[PDB]
């Protein structure tokens, strides 16, 4: 569960840490220096991190820094769709555009009970800091998801591309987020999802 | 109810007390306050450690996170088992050596800090810094400046501190009347190294128990 | 650094002279092959202990016994139906019945049975400081200044045997001046003056106790309230001729 | 269970050794134990008994001993007052 | 988890199969189910929750749901006791209950006293003695009155015992007039009967304590014994037996009243009535006055001899008891017994049919042994030679037992050469011919051989011939039996200077050491232990250095006794033979034990720890400490604690100068469990050295500096345990200044809760009272003595209670009491001369 | 006892008799259960001896003891030696749940 990381003792006088918080004191137990909470096992440590308590102390420490100045029934065939990445350009910079194609009424003929069928594909930017394997990380992914088909990701080394500035005139139908409404199109008649 | 509201004021209680500053606001609800003031303010009694009335179970301390795991007493550290067995993240040694470390070498040895009659350890306290403090009040004396603080001060060798000139106009330290410093009250040719001055004392047994011999028990 | 650590060597040059206890028994037979005479006395001051004889009409040091290193809070000799050896109670609560013996070329004091009682200290609960023995030597009684009273039934055999203690516990009654009345073998009877510890008024009342050898317990007999001015009790042996 | 045993041992130790302050004990109850033990030792040691005898100046020493015994009960003050 | 569903009792619960009164109502029964049918980890929690909340729940619903559960027939000794424990904890918690529920609970837990096992008898007594203080005298008395009138023998027997337990709990002085009510009641017959039995169980439970209370009971015996009812008359006679035996000779003065009617009952009613009467009078015999004993014994012995022929079992059992007691009488002479009583005894009561039933065989043997004291030992055993050679195996067993108990007391020195020969001959015959599996023959035979030893040599040879003869046999029972006999006979052979014979024994046993059966192998190793212990090592045949490497694999044999005798013998070679075994082999021993002590046996585990002392004396102490400290890192508590014990013993035999520095490093290791093992190992290594720690104290205090300061209540706990032993044995050495420090770190821990922490810290502070003396320790206690906090006060008055227990005069000068502090003060403290 | 909490003691004035402990419990100071440097033999009140119960182990209260129990040198100094009659009157939850556990 430790994912092979080495947490140095508090007295070893600090290699960069994943979270520079959880330590081991003079004794063998694990502690959160901010929260000042002792934890028996790494599982308890992860409960602490996933707990609201630790988070509140993180926000308090950030304030100190500024001062110092449906999920169940989800069908899953895990089928990799076909993406068509292509370097785009407009004006005045460079942006990316993806063309994802979906089934041709091949298997979607057995499921038509208006169960989120009206819901279009959704995209989100995920940090690689969390993976099923947790080995390497440090870059973002433009994940795209649809109920039956399997998720898809696209690595984005560049810190920022096509991140525009008030493209439209501030109209508020949040849909899912500014990203989706701002720059996505869902040709539902042909089943083609464009993203740029 | 009536007994709770019957209580005399803490300042009314102070007058009964020869050492009134120990009594505190919570002594008003002492069921026998006139007595408790006499006991608590009696000569040699040592007031209760104040970590009560806190729910933190006496140690939540943030300082507890940063406490050193342990340090061997230097006499035992001489025994070299530190190198023989690595405690940080076979070993046979001489009986005469270990025995002499505790007895021959370490008979007169005593921990440097200990504590006093009324010393009580509160949560936030750490003795180690006070140990280096007491040892430092010992080593360091006026007129001498270590080479580290000298380098930080950027004072080259053979040159007097900057406060010797203002000390020429203002005068010697009121706290150190016997202090001597090169160039002023003290011979500049005796300026050497890190010491630009020294206090010259103007003051110039057996204690009935003098043993006159020291013999430890031999192992062999 | 030289350790100060003054090391003092204590010696008792002359031993405590205020004699707090005595006993009349005949302990050792010395210088005579076969002799039995009741004239002799052993006297004790706390730690220090001494044994004197007369037999000449003039008192004589016999031997100054080794230092016991305790506070002897009562000493009484016991005579059982034999060499008369003294029962000795001190701090530690132990009832220590000791016989003075001749060992090697000197007189040494041998202990026979020591019974643990209370704890080791000078205490009010400690069943010491008031002690007496049945004049026929059938039973020994210890008591406490306040709390409780214990009476052992002493029996002799090939080895001495101390019977289990007989307890009586009166919580608030402070005991003073134990005095035991002699008996004809009927039943042991001891007398005390009990002053109540917790009371509104000062009340000093005598109380009689008859230990029942048949029922094996001490029995409160007569509680007579007397003026608070009371001092002590003594035992009138019989009055068998009178009524 | 454990504390519950400590209650029973509190009853037993209190029975044997008389005054033992449990949680709430009145100053009258406890100070009485103080006086009783102090007098107890003053009369208990033949040493301190001999001492108080002379410093007090009584005609006999047993007067001092039985005095302390009497002084253990509270009413003995009023008793002296009535003499 | 609700492990092990109970369908019928759960459907009996109903309640929730899927509103504060409904929530407490539900969770309460849910917990009750957790206790009865559930998981151990679950029920342990439901106990703590049920006891903590036991004051919150209404006893009406508590007992209403709980009590009828035990009325079913489907309960098991496990589960019924699981509910019983809740009964005890709740009754002792609430402490006050209404009389109807008191009656219900007393009826429910009442039958427990009658159960066959003292395990259940004990807790059945506990519920009642805890309930007695709850309900009180009047309530329980109102409970027993309607029950004693019941016509049910079972229930009457039940509340007889229950009423007795109540009488002992609240005292029999308060309940005694009730005893006079059911006792002297003219109304009901069964009320008389049970009213008498209650006196029985009162006498049994009080034991010697019945003396001071014996006056009121003997009233009931004397007045109620005269009843014309035969059962009543019998039960009174049994009460005289119990109250006489528990009485002990004191009570004669009181028993003299009932003494008279017993005899006129004897000479008349005869029968089983005379059985009970002679039981009573027989119990009176020891308490009789020497003259009266002389008269009444001579009066009874005639009836005894006349009644020798009684076909009934009960009367024979009584007769044996009366002879048993009358034997101690000085009046009847051993000449009288040998001329009349004894010959008419051995012929009548030793018939083979006697030996068939054990509960009678007991009284037969004990009676015979009591006869042996007055009778001549050579005469008794003389009559006991013929029963030894009988062909009945159980009769031979009883014949052995008589010899065992007789020879233990008296010894065989009274026997002539001839019957002494016939004795050992008989013992060998019965020993080699024994059919049944029983452990007595080698034990008692060994007792005889220990009694007479130098005389054995010409028999000592054939006895060992039989020994080897059984050492080769096809039955492991006879195998381990003969081996156990070997280990017992080994010390005796030394007295005959047969030592080469001990050598061939060592040979054969060492060669049979490779047996598969562990139960026999352990006994064999025991005989090895006796041999090696007795005989000098140099002349031992195998020799030892060849012996031990065959022992090293034995440690893994598991079971128990194999490691018991194995570790014993390896230790024997450890102290006796340091040189023979090679040091690397000793290291293999260290590894094997280090793995071995995970075993659940405290004897194996303790002795295992003890052997490290001998191994540390023979081999390198640091070499041992490497393995020990390496084993401290294991999570298992027995490993940590008993490796700490090993470190302690090694520090005892080697001395702390070697062991302590490496210990302190093992404390420098960051791991918690390791630090705990270090601190405990430090405790034990200090308690094993009385005068050594005085010089080592100062090097300890910087280690306890981080210990007592450590956040973990465990480290603070075990460190306090160090301060206990260290302070006790170092007290008065002059280190008080260090003790002052160590205490100054402890005082803040006084408020720390939990039972282990609180008792360890109390004991630590009490140890500090001896090293510092009260005065300073007082000063802390005083400045905290009263205080408003209601908590601080409760905490410090614990320390002051223990201080008042150990010291009183010691605290007398140290009371901070002044004339302005208290009104009366003491006028005599200010006197100066 | 020092370890098992529910075990209840006697604490009366000890008599001349000496308490017995079984070979299984041999070596324990009846208060602290320590194996080191025993000093004085235990003494129990007569109320704990009488009949068969006298033969029981004063520690485990069940088995019949041969050996005498001694107090350690730490309890002899702590004075618990003289406190009273040590005995275990109740068998205790441990032994109970053990017996009911097996059978
Ligand atoms: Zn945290
Ligand atoms: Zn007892
Ligand atoms: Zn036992
Ligand atoms: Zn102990």
């Amino acid at each position: 569960l430790s994912k092979g990381e080495n947490v140095p003792y508090t007295f070893q006088d600090e290699q960069v840490r994943s979270n520079p918080y959880i330590y081991k004191n003079h004794s063998g137990k694990l502690v959160c220096k901010l929260c000042n909470t002792m934890h028996m096992s790494w599982s308890s440590v992860e409960r602490h991190l996933g707990g609201k308590k630790h988070g509140l102390n993180v926000l308090r420490r950030g304030i100190s820094i500024e001062k110092s100045s449906x999920x169940x029934x989800x069908x899953x065939x895990x089928x990799x769709x076909x993406x068509x990445x292509x370097x785009x350009x407009x004006x005045g910079s460079v942006g990316l555009a993806i063309q994802v194609n979906y089934s041709s009424e091949v298997k979607e003929n057995s499921v038509d009970s208006d169960d989120k069928a009206k819901v279009p594909p959704l995209i989100r930017i995920v940090s690689g800091l969390e993976l099923s394997d947790t080995k390497q990380k440090g870059k973002k992914f433009l994940v795209i998801a649809y109920e039956p088909f399997e998720n898809i990701a696209i690595e984005l080394p560049p810190n920022e591309i096509l991140f525009s500035e008030n493209n439209d005139m501030d109209n508020n139908n949040d849909g899912v987020d500014e990203l989706n409404k701002k720059c996505t199109f869902w040709d539902a008649i042909s089943k083609l999802y464009y993203v740029q | 109810k009536r007994r709770k509201t019957e209580k005399p004021s803490l300042s009314q209680l102070k007058s009964q007390v020869p050492y009134p500053q120990i009594i505190e606001w919570y002594d008003c609800d002492a069921r026998y306050p006139g007595l408790l003031a006499s006991i608590k303010c009696t000569k040699n009694v040592i007031p209760v450690p104040s970590h009560w009335q806190s729910k933190k179970e006496y140690l939540s301390g943030r300082s507890l996170l940063g406490k050193r795991p342990f340090e061997l007493p230097d006499i035992i550290k001489k025994t070299n088992i530190e190198q023989m067995r690595s405690t940080l993240p076979a070993l046979d040694l001489d009986y005469k050596k270990l025995h002499d470390v505790f007895f021959k070498i370490g008979a007169n040895w005593k921990p440097d800090h200990l504590l006093c009659f009324g010393d009580v350890y509160y949560e936030n306290r750490n003795l180690f810094e006070e140990t280096n403090w007491k040892r430092m009040v010992d080593h360091k004396r006026p007129g001498r400046i270590s080479q580290e603080l000298r380098a930080i001060m950027n004072l080259p060798e053979g040159q007097l501190p900057p406060w010797c000139m203002k000390m020429k106009d203002i005068g010697l330290p009121t706290g150190y009347p016997d202090l001597k410093i090169a160039g002023l009250n003290w011979d500049i040719t005796n300026l050497k190294g890190d010491v630009y001055g020294k206090i010259i004392p103007n003051h110039h047994r057996n204690y009935f128990g003098a043993l006159i011999s020291f013999e430890t028990p031999e192992f062999e | 650094a030289k350790d100060d650590e003054l090391y003092l060597y204590h010696l008792t040059l002359k031993k405590q002279t205020n004699f707090v206890h005595s006993c009349i028994g005949h302990f050792v037979d010395l210088e005579a092959g076969s002799k039995r005479e009741q004239s002799q006395l052993c006297v004790a001051t706390e730690t220090h202990l001494e044994l004197y004889d007369t037999a000449d009409g003039e008192l004589k040091l016999i031997a100054k016994f080794q230092n016991l290193f305790a506070t002897i809070t009562s000493m009484k000799s016991l005579d059982l139906p034999w060499p008369t050896f003294l029962a000795l109670t001190s701090d530690s609560g132990n009832l220590s019945i000791v016989q003075i013996i001749m060992h090697a070329g000197a007189l040494r004091l041998k202990t026979l049975v020591n019974q643990p009682l209370t704890r080791t200290t000078l205490r009010r609960v400690s069943p010491i400081s008031y002690m007496e023995i049945d004049p026929n030597g059938r039973c020994i009684i210890l008591s406490s200044v306040e709390q409780n009273k214990l009476c052992f039934l002493v029996d002799y055999a090939q080895k001495l045997r101390i019977s289990s203690p007989l307890e009586i516990i009166r919580p608030h009654m402070v005991t003073l001046d134990m005095a035991v009345v002699d008996v004809n073998f009927n039943n042991p009877c001891f007398v005390t003056l009990e002053i109540d510890n917790a009371a509104t008024q000062l009340s000093v009342h005598l109380i009689f106790y008859v230990l029942e050898l048949g029922l094996n317990h001490i029995v409160k007999k007569a509680d007579y309230l007397v003026n608070p001015s009371a001092n002590f009790v003594l035992s009138l042996p019989d009055l068998s001729r009178y009524n | 269970a454990e504390k519950q045993r400590q209650l029973k041992l509190q009853k037993i130790y209190k029975q044997k050794y008389i005054g033992l302050g449990d949680e709430s004990t009145t100053r009258e109850q406890w100070q009485r134990n103080v006086r009783n033990d102090t007098l107890n030792t003053l009369q208990g040691h033949s040493a301190s008994l001999e001492y108080v005898s002379l410093s007090r100046g009584d005609l006999s020493i047993r007067d001092t001993r039985i005095h302390l015994l009497k002084s253990m009960s509270p009413g003995y003050k009023a008793y002296l007052r009535e003499e | 988890d609700l492990m092990f569903f109970k369908p019928s009792d759960h459907k009996y619960f109903a309640d929730v199969i899927s509103n504060k009164d409904e929530k407490k109502e539900r969770t309460l029964s849910m917990l009750l189910l957790k206790i009865k049918n559930g998981n151990t980890a679950s029920r342990r929690t439901s106990m703590r929750i049920l006891t903590d909340k036991a004051v919150t729940f209404g006893p009406e619903m508590i007992f209403n749901r709980l009590l009828p559960i035990l009325l079913d027939r489907s309960l098991e000794d496990q589960e019924r006791h699981l509910m019983i424990k809740t009964i005890d904890r709740v009754l002792y918690q609430l402490g006050d209950l209404t009389k109807p529920y008191v009656h219900k609970i007393l009826v429910v837990a009442a039958p427990l006293l009658i159960d066959e096992d003292p395990m259940v008898r004990s807790t059945g007594q506990e519920i009642i003695t805890n309930l007695s203080t709850v309900a009180g005298l009047k309530t329980i008395l109102t409970v027993m009155r309607p029950d004693i009138e019941n016509e049910d023998e079972y229930v009457r027997n039940v509340t007889s015992r229950a009423a007795a337990v109540v009488a002992k709990a609240l005292g029999v002085n308060q309940l005694l007039p009730f005893i006079n009510a059911a006792c002297h009641s003219r109304k009901s017959w069964k009320a008389r009967h049970t009213g008498i039995k209650i006196v029985q169980q009162i006498g049994i439970l009080l034991g010697i304590g019945v003396l001071n209370h014996l006056t009121g009971l003997m009233s009931c015996i004397k007045d109620c014994l005269m009843d014309d009812h035969v059962p009543v008359r019998i039960v009174t006679a049994h009460t005289l037996s119990t109250l006489a035996e528990n009485s002990y000779p004191y009570g004669i003065e009181v028993f003299n009243v009932v003494l008279e009617p017993l005899w006129k009952g004897i000479r008349s009613h005869r029968g089983k009535v005379l059985s009970s009467f002679l039981k009573a009078v027989g119990s009176m015999i020891p308490l009789m006055d020497p003259e009266y004993a002389g008269y009444y014994t001579t009066e009874a012995m005639r009836i005894i001899r006349r009644e020798f022929d009684s076909p009934d079992d009960e009367m024979k059992k009584t007769i044996l008891l009366v002879l048993q007691k009358c034997s101690a009488v000085e009046s009847i002479t051993p000449k009288f017994l040998r001329e009349e009583i004894a010959p008419e005894f051995f012929q009548k009561f030793w018939v083979r049919r006697v030996a068939l039933d054990r509960p009678l065989n007991k009284v037969v043997t004990y009676t015979t042994v009591t006869l042996a004291k007055k009778l001549g030992c050579s005469y008794t055993i003389d009559k006991l030679l013929t029963p030894l050679r009988d062909e009945a195996e159980p009769f031979r067993t009883m014949a052995v037992h008589a010899v065992t108990r007789t020879v233990n007391l008296l010894g065989t020195a009274d026997l002539d050469e001839r019957l002494e020969t016939r004795l050992i001959d008989a013992l060998l015959i019965a020993f080699q011919e024994q059919t049944n599996s029983d452990s007595i023959i080698f034990k008692g035979f060994g007792a005889v051989t220990v009694s007479l030893d130098i005389r054995m040599k010409p028999f000592l040879a054939p006895i060992v011939s039989t020994i080897l003869n059984h050492l080769k046999h096809k039955t492991p029972l006879v195998r381990q039996h003969a081996a156990d006999l070997c280990a017992i006979l080994i010390p005796v052979i030394k007295n005959c200077h047969e030592f080469e014979m001990l050598n061939k024994l060592n040979i054969i046993l060492y060669e049979s050491l490779g047996e598969v059966y562990p139960e026999v192998l352990g006994s064999i190793i025991n005989a090895m232990y006796c041999i090696t212990s007795v005989m000098d090592l140099d002349k031992l045949q195998p020799p030892i250095n060849q012996i031990l490497p065959t022992l090293t694999p034995i440690l893994r044999n598991k079971h128990r006794k194999v490691e018991v005798n194995t570790i014993k013998f390896v230790g024997l070679i450890g102290k006796l033979a340091p040189t023979y075994a090679p040091p690397k082999e000793w290291m293999r021993i260290c590894f094997e034990l280090l793995e071995l002590l995970k075993s659940t046996n405290k004897e194996i585990r303790r002795s295992a720890n003890a052997t490290f002392g001998f191994i540390a004396e023979a081999i390198g102490p640091h070499d041992v400490l490497v393995a020990l400290l390496n084993n401290l890192k294991v999570q298992e508590r027995q490993l940590r604690v008993c490796t700490a014990v090993a470190i302690g013993i090694v520090a005892k035999v080697c001395g702390p100068y070697n062991v302590l520095p490496v210990i302190m490093n093992e404390y420098t290791t960051p791991e918690t469990n390791v630090q705990n093992g270090v601190l405990k190992a430090m405790s034990f290594m200090f308690e094993y050295i009385g005068n050594m720690s005085k010089d080592y104290i100062y090097f300890i205090t910087p280690l306890l500096e981080d210990a007592l300061t450590d956040r973990d209540l465990v480290h603070r706990q075990t460190a306090s345990n160090v301060i206990t032993h260290l302070a006790l044995n170092c007290s008065g050495t002059g280190h008080e200044d260090a003790f002052i420090h160590l205490m100054n770190l402890l005082i803040p821990n006084i408020f720390e809760t939990s039972p282990h922490a609180i008792m360890r810290i109390l004991e630590g502070l009490e140890a500090l009272s001896q090293a510092l003396g009260p005065g300073l320790f007082m000063n802390y206690i005083w400045a905290g003595l009263f205080h408003p906090a209601k908590n601080v006060r409760k905490a410090f008055w614990r320390v002051y209670n223990n201080m008042y227990v150990m010291y009183q005069d010691a605290m007398v000068p140290f009371y901070p009491v002044t004339p302005d502090n208290n009104e009366e003060y003491i006028e005599e403290l200010d006197l100066v001369l | 006892s020092r370890h098992q909490f529910d075990l209840i003691m006697c604490l009366k004035q000890p008599g001349v008799q000496t308490g017995l402990l079984c070979e299984k419990c041999d070596g324990k100071c009846p208060i602290c259960d320590s194996y080191v440097r025993p000093k004085r033999k235990v003494r129990v009140c007569e109320n704990c001896s009488f009949g068969k119960q006298a033969k029981n182990c004063i520690i485990c209260n069940l088995n019949v003891g041969v050996n005498d129990a001694f107090y350690c040198w730490e309890c002899c100094r702590l004075g618990k030696d003289k406190d009273g009659c040590p005995r275990i009157l109740n068998l205790g939850s441990n032994r109970l749940d053990r017996h009911f556990e097996k059978k």
